[PDB]
């Protein structure tokens, strides 16, 4: 669409030109070039709120989005027309595919996640610390399209998994595992965060021992 | 009865019998042997290790690879079912392959 | 401490499968070679494609590519406007200037090959990679029992 | 102490040759 | 096996075998053949009586 390319350009010169250049060539020591990134990168960075960024620190955080679906598509199409690259998968109605990205096999997705993704992220997709001021976030907020486009492009110190390294069938299983491991209730009581020994130890010290000592003080005497 | 000599030649290589700690899955078993860098893709019943090309991994990616010989493969039978398990349980087997930006 | 002169975020290179080398008042972005491979090499005699984008910030410049892996042939206007760019290659994904290479010497993906880009004012060597775009994974023949 | 046998160099180094492979166990 | 295999005055132990599990070369077939050898009610004696 010609009318959609020009509305995506007027959105860019008002928000993005300061840190990415007028020709998408990059402003030195403020931001990189945007040639060859495609609309998958744009979708991931704008839908999750990472773009536009507000300062230069160890890692740019996520925040509420600045644009909506129409504007996101316009920006994505404007960027795609300047070098190509990956594209967001769509559905039969031309919208962003959400339901169709969920795979069948959760076990294969699970053991792919455990080998490729559980190092930075947790067993089930919690946070993880990186070198100096950096970290891997929680995966409990992202919709299937976001999970798919995260590992297609490579946002930051997270690597990129091309469609040849992880075919667009294993990715569906991975996203299915990520989506399922976030909406399954705990069995055996309150989850205590899902980190393991540390919350368990703290819960012990702050509940069990406090109760025991209180009971002992009630039964026993003073002085 | 539980005292063992650790520096005992038990592993056959291309240079005779050698100690365990000097060897891994990447040690050639005869001169000119081809060891492929394989990746873990599928289920145990669906050829868990397959070959790979330089074109598959792009700049700023990383993959885990294992030593795979033509003499194993698929894991359909019971003979290659215990040979594909030793590869995946080897202490010193896994390798990280990275591609650096030009 | 992470928000000083040296910042971990501002120096990050784009993940594009290509080089972003500079020249005389000209910035070249996403420079790569298209050469669909079938075996260990791409044999001499085959023609391959060179793709990039040239940008300047303020009024014209001419250009010419030379290399050592065969000869490079250009087709198009091959000049840059004031506040515009010159797009040569259309990588897979885009919905006319073309750079073709005769490739006297065989090439393979994974290595870097030197290309010289010369303008009317500036000239640089680049050492470009090879990039495959939206091409799916090529089939690998199944193994046996062993 | 610093580990002996862990040293940086200034040698260029050549591109590896194509693997041929001896056919069968010797 | 065939009726001609047993002599008059012989006895053999036989097991139930289907076409769907033979040649325990694969892992699934090995499991199936192990299952029919460890059955507690599986073995049968086949006897040939002199005419
Ligand atoms: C002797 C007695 C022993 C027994 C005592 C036990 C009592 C405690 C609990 C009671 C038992 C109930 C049994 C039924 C269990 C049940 O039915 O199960 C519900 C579900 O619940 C959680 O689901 C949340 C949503 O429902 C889901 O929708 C959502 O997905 C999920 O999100 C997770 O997953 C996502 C991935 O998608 C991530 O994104 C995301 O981050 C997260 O991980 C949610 O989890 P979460 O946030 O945990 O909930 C928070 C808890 C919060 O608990 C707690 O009060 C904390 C208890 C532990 C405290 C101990 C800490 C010690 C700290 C020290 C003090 C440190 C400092 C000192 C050191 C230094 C000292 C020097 C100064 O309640 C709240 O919501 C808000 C607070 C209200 C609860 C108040 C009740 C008790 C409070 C006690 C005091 C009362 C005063 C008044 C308070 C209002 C998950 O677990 C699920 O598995 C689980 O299925
Ligand atoms: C508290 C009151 C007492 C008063 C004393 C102190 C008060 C203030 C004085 C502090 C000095 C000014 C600091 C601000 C400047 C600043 O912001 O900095 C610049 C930039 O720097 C980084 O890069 C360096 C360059 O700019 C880059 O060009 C370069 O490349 C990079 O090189 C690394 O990286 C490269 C890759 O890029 C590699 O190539 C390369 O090899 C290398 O690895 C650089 O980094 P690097 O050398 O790490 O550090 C060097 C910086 C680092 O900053 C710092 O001041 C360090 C911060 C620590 C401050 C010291 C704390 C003192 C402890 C307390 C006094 C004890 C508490 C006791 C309680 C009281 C008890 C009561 C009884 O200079 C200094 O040390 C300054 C020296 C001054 C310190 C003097 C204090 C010690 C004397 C003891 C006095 C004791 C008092 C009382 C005794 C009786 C960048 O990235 C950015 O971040 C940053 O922007
Ligand atoms: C690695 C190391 C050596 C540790 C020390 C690091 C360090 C510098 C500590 C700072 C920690 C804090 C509090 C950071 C924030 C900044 C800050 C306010 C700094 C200091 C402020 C100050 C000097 C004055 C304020 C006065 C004051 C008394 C402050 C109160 C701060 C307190 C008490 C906070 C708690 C501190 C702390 C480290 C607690 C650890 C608790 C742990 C390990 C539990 C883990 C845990 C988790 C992670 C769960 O997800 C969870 C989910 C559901 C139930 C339970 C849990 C659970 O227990
Ligand atoms: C009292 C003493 C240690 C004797 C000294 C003897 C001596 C000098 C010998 C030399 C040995 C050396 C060299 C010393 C180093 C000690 C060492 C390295 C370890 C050895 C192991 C050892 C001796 C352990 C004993 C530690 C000890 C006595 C702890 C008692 C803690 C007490 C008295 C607190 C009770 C009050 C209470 C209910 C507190 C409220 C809850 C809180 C916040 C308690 C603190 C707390 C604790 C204690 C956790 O471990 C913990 C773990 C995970 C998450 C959170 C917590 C946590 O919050
Ligand atoms: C107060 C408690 C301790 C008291 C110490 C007093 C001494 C008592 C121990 C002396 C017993 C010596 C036994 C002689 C036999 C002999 O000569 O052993 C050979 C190698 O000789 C040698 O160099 C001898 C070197 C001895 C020094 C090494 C011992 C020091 C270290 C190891 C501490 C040991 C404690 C172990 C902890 C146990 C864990 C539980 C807490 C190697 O044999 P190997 O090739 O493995 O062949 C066989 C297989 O076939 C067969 O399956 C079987 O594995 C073996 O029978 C093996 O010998
Ligand atoms: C300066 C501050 C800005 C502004 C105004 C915008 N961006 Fe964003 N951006 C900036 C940096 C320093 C970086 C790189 C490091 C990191 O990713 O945090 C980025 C990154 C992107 C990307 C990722 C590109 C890649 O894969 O190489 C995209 C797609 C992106 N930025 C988009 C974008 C858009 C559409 C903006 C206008 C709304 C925008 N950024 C503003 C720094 C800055
Ligand atoms: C270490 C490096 C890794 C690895 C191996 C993986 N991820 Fe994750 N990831 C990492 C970081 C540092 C970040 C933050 C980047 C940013 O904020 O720009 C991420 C981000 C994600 C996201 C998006 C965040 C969200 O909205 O919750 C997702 C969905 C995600 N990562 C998933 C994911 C999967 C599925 C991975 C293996 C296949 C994986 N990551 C690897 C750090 C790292
Ligand atoms: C008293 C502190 C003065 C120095 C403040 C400089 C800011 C350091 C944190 C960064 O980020
Ligand atoms: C307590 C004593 C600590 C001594 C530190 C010695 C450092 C050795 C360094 C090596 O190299």
């Amino acid at each position: 669409q010609s009318a959609l390319l020009r509305t995506g350009k007027q959105l860019f010169e008002t928000s993005c030109v300061s840190c990415h250049g007028a020709n998408l060539q990059g402003v030195p020591d403020r931001g990189p070039s945007l040639i060859g990134t495609g609309e998958a990168a744009v979708y991931f960075q704008v839908s999750t709120g990472r773009m536009p960024a507000m300062r230069g620190e160890a890692q740019a955080p996520s925040k509420p989005p600045h644009f909506d679906e129409s504007q996101i598509d316009a920006l994505g199409a404007y960027v795609q027309a300047n070098g190509g690259g990956p594209t967001v998968p769509r559905d039969d109605h031309g919208a962003v595919a959400q339901e169709s990205l969920i795979g069948g096999d959760v076990a294969r997705g699970g053991d792919l996640f455990r080998l490729n993704c559980a190092s930075c992220h947790n067993f089930t997709g919690k946070g993880g610390a990186l070198s100096s001021g950096k970290y891997a976030p929680d995966l409990g907020d992202a919709n299937p399209a976001q999970i798919y486009t995260a590992m297609l492009t490579g946002p930051q110190n997270m690597p990129k998994f091309s469609d040849r390294q992880l075919t667009p069938d294993e990715k569906r299983d991975i996203v299915a595992y990520v989506r399922e491991s976030a909406e399954t209730p705990s069995y055996g009581g309150y989850g205590l965060g899902g980190f393991g020994p540390a919350p368990e130890g703290m819960a012990m010290w702050i509940i069990g021992m406090v109760a025991a000592i209180g009971v002992a003080m009630w039964i026993g005497s003073r002085a | 009865g539980l005292i063992k000599n650790p520096w005992k030649p038990v592993v056959p290589t291309a240079e005779g019998k050698k100690a365990v700690l000097w060897t891994s899955g990447w040690t050639p078993r005869f001169k000119g042997e081809t060891i492929y860098l394989a990746r873990a893709t599928g289920r145990p019943g669906e050829s868990p290790f397959v070959k790979m090309r330089p074109e598959d991994i792009d700049a700023g990616g990383m993959e885990t690879v294992f030593p795979w010989r033509e003499s194993d493969g698929d894991g359909t039978t019971v003979e290659s079912e215990h040979k594909l398990t030793e590869i995946a349980m080897g202490v010193r087997n896994p390798v990280m392959l990275i591609r650096i930006k030009p | 401490c992470s928000a000083g002169q040296i910042s971990q975020t501002t120096t990050q290179e784009p993940a594009v499968n290509g080089v972003n080398a500079q020249a005389g008042q000209v910035s070249l972005r996403n420079v790569h070679l298209r050469a669909p491979q079938q075996t260990d090499y791409v044999e001499p005699g085959t023609t391959v494609e060179l793709l990039f984008v040239a940008a300047n910030d303020s009024s014209n410049k001419l250009k010419s590519i030379t290399s050592d892996v065969g000869e490079v042939t250009l087709t198009g206007d091959s000049t840059v406007p004031a506040d515009g760019v010159l797009i040569v290659g259309e990588p897979d994904g885009q919905i006319a200037v073309t750079a073709e290479v005769e490739l006297t010497k065989p090439i393979t993906n994974g290595l870097l090959y030197d290309f010289t880009f010369t303008f009317e004012d500036g000239e640089t060597t680049v050492a470009v990679p090879i990039s495959a775009g939206e091409q799916p994974r090529r089939p690998v023949p199944p193994a046996g029992p062993g | 102490c610093s580990p002996p046998g862990e040293t940086a160099s200034s040698e260029p180094g050549t591109t590896p040759a194509i693997w041929t492979g001896s056919p069968s166990p010797a």
